[PDB]
């Protein structure tokens, strides 16, 4: 009957569209590949997606996927055993070169932009008319590391303009240069700034943009890697 | 066997038991401590499933249900064939979930990321938790629990709510059922927005999250935005399954009529009460 | 972390100008710091239009044509009013008027008058999302996907009326009253836990809030790499997107793209009201009995 059929029609739009759904999904990341970078035997039942290129605003070109990967960067690591899936141990500084949870990805070495074609995240310095307008604003307060030593101070707050949010604190370390932290990282409290991933003496090592008004894909990616990197490698120096 | 940009994850610890012992992969899969504990778990309660289905003399699924102790039981431990058999599943499921989201923990870990997921799923847990474990202790009987049927269980579902009239009135499920709508709703807007900003009309440039904002402005005049609607949707979905447990969790303890009734207390109320005319006067 | 820390506000955005007539847009509205911890606390500025008015005018008069209905039930009595609130009842015209347009006022005609308003409210709104889209030059996912909820709608008063031969098989305008009858429509067609787009509806439903739990709670867990920023996510691939898909795929074996993730998504909620709208047209018009249907699958 009629109903008999709708169900089994269901069932077999059903399938095509998972199908369509993940294949959809292949569109990163693939194929698999090998610990050695060698392409995979076994990709699955499911084929690449035909690529889709999409047009990217203020003339900032175009985008193909799936197309060629490549990581674009060194990565220091060395296998740990004979044989497929086990760790890869740092072979230096897992912090300092960017591997594990400290990991970044080569983004472009470009800011965000906004919907007009003006960088997205601004110093609030340099943002006309912006203002903590509720909660404590942390400039000037202290920044405190796990190991409950004083780092710095912020001396700014890099707002986003469009979504009108603050993304990250701006820290003025002893040398008097100055980091960006996350502002998803840190604890704003009443009479300081407490950041729990790292110790006083690695906010040195947290990644420096070249201009001090602007930050790209490619420094949010390696600082934000940095600062979260340091929950497990910062560890020794934590101690609550 | 990896993505084309895993290998600089898959770093040793993370562990949350056992050290390097079982850090490490099968597949893309992640094993560790608790990767092998659930192994276990879902091993012994599949058997124990199985060898229920020979008891009950069926192999069809949609026949196959594992029943909790009948109520002269009370909490008390029961034979195989006679409720035992569904209390050690339900141990071993407990085992399982838990288990589950400890390793969500240890991957969490290991990638640097927040505990969001683990969390959000041991409400999920809880929801369980409530319908074979607290509820019916409270009650007084395992034998409140819903049986591991794929049909014996929408039953008992159907049975178990007529028996307080129309469940409908439980004024908690109705908050509930806000949520579960809700954040349908929700979640269908999301996923949107965000397609039509990234896939415009033929030959236009991927839109951007302003256009975004702006759309919905213009739509309802209001944009939550995009930190927003993520915050949003933990939020419904959380709160959809909170208040599904409460209202089962009262129901049947503090409350055992029938839910229709307990309306009556509004319409009662002294000021209103006597005053004739409308539908209850 | 859940709540803003830290509050900073700039000039009311008034959004991105595309094609969109301007004239139209309103002013911006106050800002909620309240709201601003959640997310935006701009309030407006929202776009008015002839759709708009239209929808939002006769969606004003749908709700009042059942006010005054209310207030006649309730003996123009403010007490009774509250008391009774959820017990007052628009209900659709009797079976004896069929499909008629001619049932009188106080048995069934003021039901068709607030019907026939929320059709014209309902439907002016979907166009509303479609062209508040295209002027922007943006895909129209949204009014698609709303279309699937105005599927369920449809059916519920509209399609499934008509199929049965009249109107008093349609959903009276009521708290309770509704409530009574989604209760009774399935005790009436043999239980609807046997009509299996009931059973694929609920699916749906339930994994609307696995996957939005899955997928805001993964979000905020990467926020802390700026993965809320989607757009730009999937231009270029951030460790965001990455430590994403990678906690999925150690979980459970396979995984999303950014903008694969909310393929899922649209795909998953509007599979509830699809599902359902198709259980429920069925129901009575071609299968009386679902556990009659259970038994033998025809
Ligand atoms: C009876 C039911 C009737 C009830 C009415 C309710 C209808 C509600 C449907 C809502 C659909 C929501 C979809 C969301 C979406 O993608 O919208 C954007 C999508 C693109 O928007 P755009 O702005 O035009 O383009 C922007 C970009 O250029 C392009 O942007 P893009 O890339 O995002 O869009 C590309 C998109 C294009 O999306 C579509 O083309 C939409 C397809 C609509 C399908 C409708 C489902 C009907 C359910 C049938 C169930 C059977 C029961 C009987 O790709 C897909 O999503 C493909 C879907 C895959 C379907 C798999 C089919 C398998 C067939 C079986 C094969 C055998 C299997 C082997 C075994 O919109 C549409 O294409 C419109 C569809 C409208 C049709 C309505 C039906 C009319 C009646
Ligand atoms: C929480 C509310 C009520 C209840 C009310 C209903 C109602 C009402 C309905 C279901 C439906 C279903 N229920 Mg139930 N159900 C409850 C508790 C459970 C439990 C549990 C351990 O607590 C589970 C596992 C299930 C599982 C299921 C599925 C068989 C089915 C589709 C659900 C779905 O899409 O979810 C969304 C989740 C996903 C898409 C993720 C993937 C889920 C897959 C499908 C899980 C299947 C597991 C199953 C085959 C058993 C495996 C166990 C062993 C390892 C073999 N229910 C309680 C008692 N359930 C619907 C149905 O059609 O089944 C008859 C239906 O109409
Ligand atoms: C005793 C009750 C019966 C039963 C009878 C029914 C009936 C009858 C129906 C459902 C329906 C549904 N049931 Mg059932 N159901 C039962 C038990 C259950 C249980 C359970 C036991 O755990 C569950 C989980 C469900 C779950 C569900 C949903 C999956 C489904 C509706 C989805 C939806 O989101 O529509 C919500 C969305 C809409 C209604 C879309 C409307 C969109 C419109 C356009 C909104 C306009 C707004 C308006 C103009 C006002 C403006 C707003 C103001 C400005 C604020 N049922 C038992 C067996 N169920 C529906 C279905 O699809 O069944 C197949 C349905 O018709
Ligand atoms: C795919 C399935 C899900 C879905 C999707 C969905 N719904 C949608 C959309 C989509 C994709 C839209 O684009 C569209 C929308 O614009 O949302 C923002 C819509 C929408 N879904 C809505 C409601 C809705 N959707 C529901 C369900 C669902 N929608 C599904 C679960 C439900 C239920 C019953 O679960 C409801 C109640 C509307 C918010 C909106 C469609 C708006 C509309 O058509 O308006 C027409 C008429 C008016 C302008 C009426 C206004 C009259 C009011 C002023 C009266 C009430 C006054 C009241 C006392 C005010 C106070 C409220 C307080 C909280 C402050
Ligand atoms: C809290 C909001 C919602 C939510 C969230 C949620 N669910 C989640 C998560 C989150 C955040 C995960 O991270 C986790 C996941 O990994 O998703 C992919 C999960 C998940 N939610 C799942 C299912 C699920 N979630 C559901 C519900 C919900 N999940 C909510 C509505 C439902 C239903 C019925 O609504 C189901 C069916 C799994 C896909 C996955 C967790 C997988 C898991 O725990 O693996 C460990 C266990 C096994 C491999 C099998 C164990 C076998 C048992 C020992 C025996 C079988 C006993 C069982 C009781 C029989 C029941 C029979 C039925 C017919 C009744
Ligand atoms: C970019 O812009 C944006 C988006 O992106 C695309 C969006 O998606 C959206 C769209 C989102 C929305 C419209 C969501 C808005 C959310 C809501 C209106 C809330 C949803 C929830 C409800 C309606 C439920 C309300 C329930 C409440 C308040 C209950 C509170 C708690 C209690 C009463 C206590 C419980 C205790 C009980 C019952 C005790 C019982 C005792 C005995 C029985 C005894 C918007 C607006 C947006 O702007
Ligand atoms: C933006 O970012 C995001 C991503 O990517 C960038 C993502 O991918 C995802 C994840 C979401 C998706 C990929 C979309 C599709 C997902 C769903 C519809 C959810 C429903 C899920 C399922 C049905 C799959 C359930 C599967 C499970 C639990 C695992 C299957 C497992 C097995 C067969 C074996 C289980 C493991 C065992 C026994 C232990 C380990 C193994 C040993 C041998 C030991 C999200 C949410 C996201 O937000
Ligand atoms: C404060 O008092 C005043 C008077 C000021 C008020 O304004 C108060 C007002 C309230 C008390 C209002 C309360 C309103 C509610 C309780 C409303 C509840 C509504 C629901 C629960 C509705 C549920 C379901 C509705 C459904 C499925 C409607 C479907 C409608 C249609 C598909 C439309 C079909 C069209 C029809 C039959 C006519 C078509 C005619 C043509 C010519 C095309
Ligand atoms: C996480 C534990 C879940 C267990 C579910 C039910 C187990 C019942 C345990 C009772 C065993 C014996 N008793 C009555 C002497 O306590
Ligand atoms: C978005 C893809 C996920 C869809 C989930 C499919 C599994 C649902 C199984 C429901 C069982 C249903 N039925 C028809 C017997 O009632
Ligand atoms: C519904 C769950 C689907 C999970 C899919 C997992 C893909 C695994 C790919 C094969 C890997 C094989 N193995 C375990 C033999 O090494
Ligand atoms: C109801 C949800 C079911 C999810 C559908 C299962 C999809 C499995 C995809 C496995 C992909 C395998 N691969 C390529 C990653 O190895
Ligand atoms: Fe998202």
């Amino acid at each position: 009957d009629l109903a008999s059929l709708a169900i089994y029609s269901f069932w077999i739009f059903l399938a095509g569209l998972i199908y369509y759904l993940q294949t959809e999904n292949m569109r990163e990341g693939y194929p698999l590949e090998n610990e050695d970078g060698t392409p995979a035997a076994n990709q699955g039942p499911f084929p690449l997606p035909k690529p889709k290129t999409f047009i990217l605003p203020h003339g900032r070109g175009t985008l193909t996927v799936p197309g060629p990967e490549s990581e674009d960067r060194p990565i220091a690591l060395a296998r740990t055993a004979v044989s497929e899936g086990f760790p890869h141990a740092p072979t230096g500084d897992p912090m300092k070169d960017g591997v594990g949870p400290a990991s970044w990805v080569a983004r472009r070495d470009l800011p965000e932009l906004d919907g007009h074609g003006h960088n997205k995240i601004k110093p609030m310095k340099a943002a006309a008319g912006f203002h903590v307008s509720a909660g404590k604003n942390p400039i000037g307060l202290p920044v405190r590391g796990c190991d409950l030593e004083i780092a710095g101070k912020v001396v700014d707050i890099w707002v986003d303009i469009p979504e009108q949010m603050a993304r990250f604190l701006e820290v003025e370390l002893k040398d008097g240069s100055t980091r960006l932290l996350p502002m998803q990282m840190v604890k704003v409290q009443s009479n300081r700034v407490h950041v729990n991933a790292l110790s006083s003496d690695l906010f040195a090592g947290i990644p420096t943009i070249k201009s001090p008004t602007e930050v790209t894909l490619l420094e949010e990616d390696k600082i934000c890697g940095y600062v979260a990197g340091g929950l497990m490698y910062a560890a020794p120096k934590r101690k609550s | 066997a990896l993505l084309s940009f895993e290998r600089k994850y898959r770093v040793p610890g993370g562990t949350l038991v056992g050290g390097n012992l079982f850090d490490f992969w099968v597949g893309p899969f992640y094993v560790g401590f608790f990767g092998v504990a659930t192994f276990f778990f879902a091993a012994l309660g599949i058997i124990l499933i199985a060898w229920s289905a020979v008891l009950q003399g069926t192999w069809n699924p949609q026949l196959i249900s594992v029943y909790p102790p009948a109520l002269e039981y009370g909490l008390g431990g029961a034979p195989l064939a006679k409720g035992g058999l569904w209390q050690i599943i339900t141990i071993c499921a407990t085992g399982a979930f838990v288990s589950w989201a400890l390793r969500e923990v240890e991957i969490c870990r290991k990638l640097g990321i927040g505990y969001h997921i683990p969390f959000a799923f041991a409400f999920a847990i809880l929801a369980y938790l409530t319908l074979v474990l607290f509820r019916p202790v409270m009650m007084g009987a395992w034998g409140y629990a819903f049986p591991y049927g794929i049909w014996t269980h929408l039953d008992w579902v159907s049975n178990t709510g007529y028996t307080y009239g129309n469940f409908h009135y439980n004024p908690a499920h109705m908050i509930a059922i806000s949520f579960f709508f809700t954040n349908a709703l929700a979640l269908a807007l999301h996923g949107a927005l965000v397609l039509s900003a990234a896939n415009p009309e033929k030959g236009k440039e991927m839109r951007t999250p302003d256009h975004q904002d702006t759309f919905f402005r213009d739509l309802v005049g209001y944009s939550i935005g995009t930190f927003g609607i993520h915050r949003l949707g933990l939020l419904l979905s959380l709160s959809a399954v909170f208040f599904s447990a409460l209202c089962m969790i009262i129901t049947g303890t503090i409350w055992f009529d029938q839910w229709v009734d307990w309306w009556q207390w509004w319409v009662k109320l002294p000021w209103w009460a006597n005053i004739p005319g409308g539908i209850n006067g | 972390n859940i709540f803003s820390q830290v509050q900073v506000r700039g000039p009311a955005d008034l959004g991105m100008t595309e094609d969109v007539n301007l004239a139209n847009r309103s002013g911006v509205g106050p800002f909620s710091t309240l709201l601003g911890w959640f997310g935006n606390a701009q309030l407006g500025p929202i776009y008015l239009g002839s759709l708009g008015v239209l929808s939002l005018f006769s969606g004003l008069m749908w709700f009042f044509t059942i006010g005054i209905w209310f207030w006649y039930q309730a003996g123009w009595n403010p007490a009774v009013f509250l008391r009774d609130l959820f017990f007052f009842s628009l209900e659709p015209p009797a079976p004896e008027y069929g499909l008629s347009f001619a049932a009188p006022l106080k048995e069934g005609g003021l039901w068709l008058i607030a019907s026939f308003f929320m059709f014209v409210a309902v439907w002016s709104w979907w166009g509303r999302t479609y062209l508040r889209a295209q002027a922007l030059g943006m895909g129209k996912h949204t009014a698609w996907a709303f279309l699937s909820a105005i599927w369920l709608w449809m059916v519920l008063g509209f399609i499934r009326p008509i199929l049965m031969g009249s109107w008093s098989e349609a959903v009276p305008y009521g708290i309770f009253s509704h409530l009574d009858w989604t209760n009774n429509f399935s005790l009436v067609h043999g239980n609807l836990f046997y009509n299996p787009f009931h059973g694929l509806s609920i699916a749906f439903l339930y994994g609307s809030a696995l996957l939005f739990a899955m997928h805001g709670a993964t979000i905020l867990a990467v926020s802390r790499f700026g993965g809320e920023r989607e757009l730009e996510q999937i231009a270029d691939r951030g460790t965001a997107a990455e430590r994403a898909a990678l906690f999925w795929r150690w979980t459970m074996g396979f995984n999303a793209t950014m903008e694969g993730i909310h393929r899922w998504a649209i795909w998953m909620a509007v599979l509830v009201t699809l599902t359902g709208g198709i259980g429920i047209l069925l129901s009575g018009t071609v299968v009386d009995n679902w556990y009659v249907w259970g038994q033998n699958h025809g």
